[PDB]
Order: C-alpha cells, then structure tokens, then sequence
C-alpha cells in the first residue's frame, strides 16, 4: 500500500435466520428482516 | 520333512497429508473461517470502490 | 504470448495484509496453474527463476 491510497473495508452483508433452524416453524410476512 | 510358508515382507504407503496454505493457488484468493453460512442463504460483499 | 496470458488481466481489490513473498521477498501477484506436461515443455524452454 503507498501512502495514501485510503485503505477500506469489505463487509459482509449475510442474512442469519436463526431460530428458523433450531425449534419452531418460525413463519414470517416477507418484507421482514 | 520340514516345509514352511513364508511372509517376506509387508509394505504400506503413507497417505500424504497436504493442507491448502502450501500450493501456489493459495495467492489467488483468501480465506476466512465464516462458521454459521450454514445458516445464511443470502450473501453481499460490499466494499466501497 | 505469456507476457499477455500474464498480464491481460486487472489486478483485484483486496489488500490481503499477509502476502506471498519469494524468500527474497518480493511479493507474489500471480498464480498460473498448468498441467504438468505442459509445465514441463514450458520450465525448461522458457522460464526458471
């Protein structure tokens, strides 16, 4: 890296149902997160 | 009267043990443990360019 | 034909922040996987640094 250069981060963007797996027939409207 | 019947040897191979970070192809990319995308469908990498 | 097999490419956006060095260390960008009767043909005529 030169100096400079303005270094970033790469982020994740995941979506975690949990709870859906585990118990329950977690049901949901959609349109939800 | 002696007769015997011999076992003149026994031979196995090793099972060569390799992990990933040896191999050349190690620079084309990166890896990162991410336990639970079992349990993620979606994915996004998003990195401001 | 090699420097643009080598070179036809854009070089990503990652910083890995652990690279590949030569022992020398300079850094590695590259990877170049082959089959090994081509890589033979082509050690020997042509690259072996």
């Amino acid at each position: 890296v030169p100096t400079g250069s303005i270094l970033s981060t790469i982020e994740v963007a995941s979506h975690r149902r949990l709870f859906d797996f585990f118990a329950r027939v977690r049901s949901d409207e959609n349109s939800l997160y | 009267d002696v007769e015997f019947d011999a076992l003149l040897g026994s031979y196995c191979n090793t099972l060569s043990l390799v992990r990933f970070l040896e191999l050349g192809l190690s620079v084309a990319c990166v890896c990162t443990k991410f336990p639970e995308l079992a349990y993620m469908n979606e994915g996004r990498v998003q990195f401001e360019v | 034909w090699l420097v643009d097999l080598t070179t036809a490419t854009q070089p990503s956006v990652a910083v890995p922040r652990l690279t590949h060095a030569d022992t020398r260390g300079r850094p590695v960008d590259g990877v170049l996987v082959t089959t090994a009767a081509i890589k033979q043909r082509l050690l020997q005529s042509f690259l072996k640094v």
